[PDB]
């Protein structure tokens, strides 16, 4: 309470006031017991809500009021019974039953009301943990027969509901109280807790378990417990991961105190951690923690730290020799699959995270192993090559993992083919995870390669999705890849924009993709629901009775998106929309896929154009009214490029009248625009028409047309290589190397039979 | 109309359907006019040569469709003479028994006007059923069930019990014994989602029936003021006999409804037992 | 007060009565600065009257028989309570 | 001129009393969460009282509607379907839900529409808006009425409510164990019904049902004398 002046004065006036007749008092007890509460008075404020309830019996909310009083103070009797009176009275709260059922429990009753009580909670709420936990409490206090009923009850239980962390606690707790460590060990390692086995909390007790019946029974060798011992390793390597992400010494510490503890234990029991299977689950934990050394490394020098140029040579070393020992990718003894797979999944996931961190650390080729040879030569370079063995630990280097064994590390680069095979293995886990799907393609952006979009959507969709180019009649089921090809450029363009923007002070030394555990959804939320949808709908992993809502929500979005009867995009998207669809389609050699390539392209650009018409007179920016990126660098006001998109819309339009048989506009609308994707398209139709033709007979109008298109394709590489040497915008708009063109108008120059030089040349490509 | 509509129809199709099909189809429900464009009717007579169909063809599917959207949209009378006049006896009867199931939840008695065009609704569906081939036999015997019980429904609410019961007697298709439970069991199977809807207010009419006359058995003497013991006795066991076939028939049909509908059943059931 | 408001277990309860002995070491502070000379009431805008009501409101709060923490003061023109 | 972002800051200026009959009928024609939120902000910024706009507009409602049967059960004429005024009534406790400010004349206007149905016999519309709304509407009445500070004057409405909404979660659960009873009447009373046994698999089928009857038959005695209790 609060006594002042007015506060006084207030109070002294309300006493007068109520002061007529007594039953004003009886009646303003309800706020008499709020005062007291608020100022204690614990036995003032039951008296006077005991005067309240005298009162006005009907009135649950003092009862509840003396519950809760009595439930603060500590007589628990006391504060069920309020609570069992307000029930009766009406009821008030739906966990109330569950809250009197629990508090009699711990208090221990079992005649008559405590059943009654617990059978109402039970009928009234479903199967739930509390509802669970009273009824354990409630049968625990009968003895032997009442243990009985327990465990038929956690067996119903467990037959019910298998996956639930909280009852296999329970019931790891029950085996453990019943002194049945091989019951719990069992359930520990049912096949039904291998998806469950990922909490700290979880993977903790069952280390600690584990470690409990090693050492009670240690001094056996068997199957079993090797089977038990390579389990402990992959849950210890899991806590270790977990406590490793973050950056703490201390955690640091108390995971290798952890790891020696397990050690000890397993030596007692396992002689040596070296058979059949031990020493791959050796190798499997050795290159793991070298994986996560490294990638600690990358991290603690991308976070601008007070080292982090000299550390990218033992983090090379250090994935060289994880990747050089070997992995678990076929276990000798196929037996224990369930954690077999999720370890294998783990390592190509990690395999692959490292593989493309290294990859972008080194720009293109492993280049540093040539400054590893020039430093390590002499007694220092000996000395220095040690040192980055052995890896660092000062003061704030966490790195006591880090440290190699007796091995030397090899020369060795990652695969591309190896990089695909672990993106499509991760991906059949991942089930389409936007998030991981856009730092695969930030990396192979990086790296400047194509990703494989096709595998990586056919591993995501084992519906494996046509291709097709649909204009009329929306179909929610008859789903195209061009239009999610196109939503995955879109966003890891802009993702890549994003990070180009935020790494204004970092530094080239440090890796500039970050790894996979610290980057997650770099846009909207928006668009990972609408792929989660999607992936839904087309795996059947929906509800039947919202699928007709669901279709037709993923039809106006795929409408949306194709920009064929509803439009309200950005002309940013749009933008990365053609160019994605131009960097997948002009880096192949196909026929019907440029066609639907080029059909997309043109079905953009006819609405592109008149949002592009808007942002030429310094005007708004068309945004829609949903966010679907980061609105701080979409914005299209700078006249740079407009003539580019100008000109890819004119070739979009060339192609779409030759595709629809006019080849005369087609070539006027070419020769009249002056962009190089024009050309290469041009000298591409006329390879494909020379080939055709060439596959039958040669009449001589035949001849002269592959003639004339020769020379055409000559003139068209020529004034290509004319403009990529003019401004050095063509070699950003460009999705085709120069040196493929060049390479071709060579061969297409030898295959006319011209070697002069006032023509496109030999060894130069202008003049 | 038909010189825009010559320009009209040279443009393809453009995301579904066609413009010429939509700005015809808007003319036709905006002027709702047909015995001289697309053929007069007698009474139930078939399609004349129109002035659209002396220069198209298609007019049957074009009709048709017209009619289909019509129905969609909101029109009852235009849309079945349309479908008269195209020669559709399934769309005739279908239609007539969409337009009549939601009026059979209401009262039947002449209040307004949707009972007047309802009834000469069935007039023309039955003269030109007799006057040509009719529906497919599913169609008939749903027409003929529709109409015996809105006759029903009207005998009823015109205040006749006698009347009704003879009626819904004679119907032969209400659980009559045991026996025949399960002849109507089986033919339950083959019935309509119209016929397991209406079966409520065919369940309610009945209970009424049958409550009015138990009350005016009851207030009729047993010896006196007419009605021998023996006809009490026999119309108790006939009451006994229906209620039994009915309770067995709701209880072994793949089918419930509502809390009320049951506990009216059971009602019903228990008083005349 | 707002934290007594609600529902109160044993480490809130303690934390409680920690605020309320700080509130009344306070208090206490401020009554033995204004016995050591009598310019407090002058000072202040607000008369000894409002403090003496404040300490009796803290002793009121604190209780009467029942508290976790043991006072270390003694009540200086003014009540006991607690 | 529609607007809705013009209509508060002028509606202020007029009479209290001809400004709320006009925002009644103002508000009576609403829709679309996005709009609603935007009134009430745009209300709440000029300061006019939505919440009392809407009860005016359910009593005036109700007032046109002249009730149903009044509270008293009266069976039908002849065959006939749901009242006209059902679906308003139905209606109109969108946007009194919109608002949860004023539980307790919620709460009561509940009543009153769960009267009027039942006069008018509407079970079914009655048990999915008591499935719709909360349980503890009571409990949260009591509570808003403690936290207020005003005990003082303390009519009967809130022990009305109660008791209402008591007598209301009574008779539905009646009808629920009623029809609940009535289906399993239906169903097999859950005993050994020969239907024909004279194969190992037939008798074992046999037996798996006799034991889910009994299972069955153990579960509907316990809730059905649990809820009779």
């Amino acid at each position: 309470m609060r006594r002042s002046k007015a506060e006084i004065q207030r109070y002294v006036e309300n006493a007068q006031n109520s002061a007529s007749s007594p039953r004003e008092k009886s009646m303003k007890g309800f706020l008499f017991a709020r005062l007291y509460y608020e100022a204690k008075e614990y036995e003032l404020a039951k008296r006077s809500v005991s005067s309240y309830i005298s009162v006005q019996e009907r009135d649950p909310k003092a009862h509840r009021f003396l519950g809760q009083l009595f439930e603060i103070e500590g007589n628990v009797e006391k504060a069920v019974g309020c609570y069992k009176r307000s029930l009766e009275l009406n009821p008030t709260q739906k966990d109330l039953t569950l809250r009197i059922a629990e508090l009699i429990c711990t208090l221990n009753i079992k005649d008559g009301r405590a059943e009654y009580w617990v059978e109402r909670a039970s009928k009234l709420f479903p199967g739930s943990p509390e509802i669970y936990r009273l009824k354990e409490q409630l049968l625990s206090s009968q003895g032997e027969a009442g243990w009985n009923q327990l465990f038929d009850l956690i067996q119903a239980e467990l037959f019910a509901r298998p996956n639930d962390v909280y009852v296999n606690l329970k019931l790891v707790d029950l085996f453990l109280s019943n002194q049945r460590l091989e019951e719990a060990v069992l359930h520990c390692l049912k096949p039904e807790r291998r998806a469950l086995r990922t909490d700290i909390e979880w993977c903790s007790c069952v280390v600690r378990v584990f470690k409990e019946y090693l050492a009670s029974k240690q001094g056996q060798k068997n199957t079993n417990m090797r089977m038990i011992t390579k389990e402990l390793l992959l849950a210890q390597c899991d806590v270790v991961f977990l406590t490793l992400s973050k950056k703490d010494v201390q955690k640091s510490k108390e995971a290798l105190e952890r790891f020696d503890q397990a050690l000890l234990s397993v030596k007692q029991s396992v002689s040596g951690t070296d058979a059949s299977d031990l020493s791959v689950t050796f190798y499997e934990m050795r290159g793991h923690y070298y994986m996560h050394a490294g990638t600690l490394l990358l991290k603690m020098a991308q976070s601008c730290e007070v080292q982090w140029k000299a550390l990218i040579e033992p983090a090379a070393l250090c994935y060289l020799l994880a990747y050089q020992v070997p992995k678990p990718k076929s276990k000798p003894v196929k037996g224990d699959d369930n954690g077999q797979g999720f370890l294998e999944e783990l390592a190509f996931d990690r395999q692959s995270k490292s593989g493309h961190l290294l990859l972008t650390l080194s720009h293109g080729k492993q280049n540093f192993i040539s400054e590893i040879i020039e430093t390590f030569a002499n007694q220092c370079g000996q000395s220095i090559l040690l040192k980055f063995l052995f890896e660092d630990n000062l003061s704030m280097q966490d790195s006591f993992m880090g440290s190699d064994d007796i091995s030397y590390v090899e020369n060795r680069v990652p695969d591309l083919s190896e990089l695909s095979q672990h993106d499509n293995g991760s991906l059949r886990i991942h089930n389409g995870d936007l998030q991981h799907l856009t730092w695969l393609g930030l990396q192979w952006h990086f790296l400047s390669t194509l990703p494989p979009l096709r595998k990586w959507l056919k591993q995501i969709f084992p519906r494996v999705p046509q291709e097709t180019s649909r204009l009329e009649s929306n179909i929610p089921e008859s789903i195209c890849l061009l239009d999610l090809e196109v939503f995955l450029l879109a966003v890891v363009q802009t993702s890549y924009l994003q990070l180009q923007d935020n790494n204004t002070t970092a530094d080239p030394n440090r890796p500039r993709c970050l790894p996979l555990p610290i980057c997650k959804q770099l846009f909207t939320d928006r668009q990972r629901s609408w792929w989660d949808a999607v992936y839904s709908l087309i795996t059947k992993k929906a509800l039947p009775g919202t699928s007709a809502k669901l279709r037709s929500v993923i039809q106006h979005d795929l409408t949306t998106l194709r920009a064929q009867e509803k439009h309200g995009l950005q002309p940013a998207v749009l933008v990365n929309w053609a160019r994605g669809l131009h960097k997948t389609g002009y880096s192949l050699n196909s026929f019907y896929d440029q066609k639907e390539y080029m059909g997309r392209c043109v079905h953009y650009w006819k609405k592109l154009l008149p949002l592009l018409d808007l942002v030429k007179q310094k005007k708004s920016i068309p945004e829609p009214v949903d966010p679907l990126f980061k609105h701080f660098h979409n914005k299209d006001i700078k006249v740079s490029e407009v003539k580019d998109l100008e000109d890819e819309a004119c070739i979009a339009f060339a192609t779409l009248d030759l595709v629809d048989g006019k080849t005369e506009d087609a070539i006027i609308a070419f020769e009249s625009v002056k962009n190089v994707v024009a050309y290469w398209n041009l000298a591409l139709i006329y390879q494909r028409k020379a080939e055709e033709i060439e596959n039958d007979c040669l009449p001589a109008e035949e001849q002269e047309e592959f003639q004339e298109c020769l020379l055409k394709c000559k003139g068209f590489l020529k004034m290509i290589c004319d403009e990529y040497s003019a401004y050095p915008s063509i070699a950003t708009s460009l999705p085709v190397p120069v040196e493929t063109v060049f390479e071709m108008l060579d061969s297409v120059k030898q295959s006319l039979g011209e070697a002069m030089d006032d023509h496109s040349p030999a060894f130069m490509e202008n003049h | 109309a038909l010189q825009y509509f010559y320009f009209l129809r040279n443009e393809k199709d453009n995301q579904g359907e066609s413009m010429f099909l939509r700005c015809v189809s808007e003319l036709v429900i905006e002027s709702r006019e047909f015995d001289m464009l697309l053929g007069k009717l007698e009474k139930d007579g078939s399609r004349k040569p129109g002035a659209i169909d002396k220069f198209t063809r298609d007019t049957k599917t074009i009709i048709n469709k017209v009619a289909s959207v019509a129905e969609n949209k909101g029109l009852f009378e235009e849309a079945a003479k349309l479908y008269d006049l195209a020669k559709n006896p399934d769309k005739v009867l279908e239609l007539t028994n969409k337009l009549l199931s939601p009026v059979v939840s209401q009262i039947s008695a002449p209040q307004s006007n949707r009972e007047r065009l309802k009834n000469m609704a069935l007039a023309i569906a039955e003269r030109y059923k007799s006057q040509g081939v009719s529906a497919e036999k599913s169609i008939n015997s749903t027409f003929y069930l529709l109409l015996d019980l809105i006759t029903f429904f009207d005998e009823y609410h015109a205040g006749h019990i006698d009347l009704s019961f003879d009626v819904i007697e004679r119907l032969k298709l209400v659980p009559l014994s045991q026996d025949s439970v399960e002849e109507r069991v089986a033919a339950f199977r083959n019935f309509s989602d119209e016929i397991r809807h209406n079966l409520s207010e065919i369940l309610l009419a009945t209970m009424n029936i049958l409550f009015t006359q138990y009350k005016r058995l009851k207030g009729s003497g047993p010896t006196t003021l007419g009605r021998p013991q023996r006809v009490q006795e026999d119309k108790d066991s006939v009451l006994r006999s229906q209620a039994r076939a009915l309770i067995t028939f709701a209880g072994m049909i793949p089918y419930r409804m509502s809390g009320d509908t049951n506990a009216r059943l059971v009602q019903m059931e228990v008083l005349m037992n | 007060e707002e934290i007594e408001n609600d529902c109160l277990p044993a480490e809130e309860q303690e934390e409680f009565q920690e605020c309320l002995l700080k509130c009344k070491g306070f208090l206490k502070m401020i009554c033995d600065e204004y016995s050591a000379y009598p310019s407090i009431a002058t000072s202040l805008p607000v008369p000894v009257e409002t403090v003496f009501e404040m300490l009796d409101s803290v002793k009121q709060s604190l209780g009467e028989a029942m508290d976790d923490h043991s006072p270390a003061f003694m009540e200086n023109h003014s009540v006991l309570t607690t | 001129e529609k607007q809705i972002e013009l209509i508060a800051f002028y509606v202020s200026h007029l009479p209290q009393e001809l400004a709320i009959s006009q925002y009644a009928v103002f508000l009576e024609n609403i829709t679309d969460p996005d709009q609603r939120q935007r009134c009430l902000e745009l209300a709440k910024e000029a300061g006019l009282d939505v919440a009392s706009i809407t009860k005016t507009v359910v009593e005036n409602t109700r007032k046109k509607d002249a009730g149903e049967f009044a509270h008293h059960d009266f069976a039908p004429a002849l065959d006939s379907g749901t009242s006209e005024e059902d679906r308003a009534k139905i209606d109109v406790i969108d946007w009194l839900v919109f608002d949860p400010a004023q539980r307790a004349e919620a709460l009561k206007q509940s009543n009153a529409i769960m009267r009027k149905f039942l006069a008018s016999k509407k079970h079914e519309a009655a048990k999915e808006v008591f499935a719709k709304i909360p349980q503890d509407s009571i409990a949260e009445i009591y509570s808003q009425w403690e936290e207020q500070a005003m005990d003082s004057a303390l009519p009967a409405e809130d022990d009305n409510a109660i008791r209402e909404h008591l007598c209301i979660r009574a008779y539905l659960e009646s009808h629920e164990a009623f029809n609940e009873w009535f289906k399993h009447i239906n169903s097999p009373p859950q005993k050994p019904t020969l239907v024909g046994q004279a194969s190992f698999t037939e008798k074992v089928a046999h037996e798996h049902k006799e034991k889910k009857y009994e299972m069955d038959f153990g579960i509907w005695k316990g809730h059905l004398d649990a809820l009779t209790s």
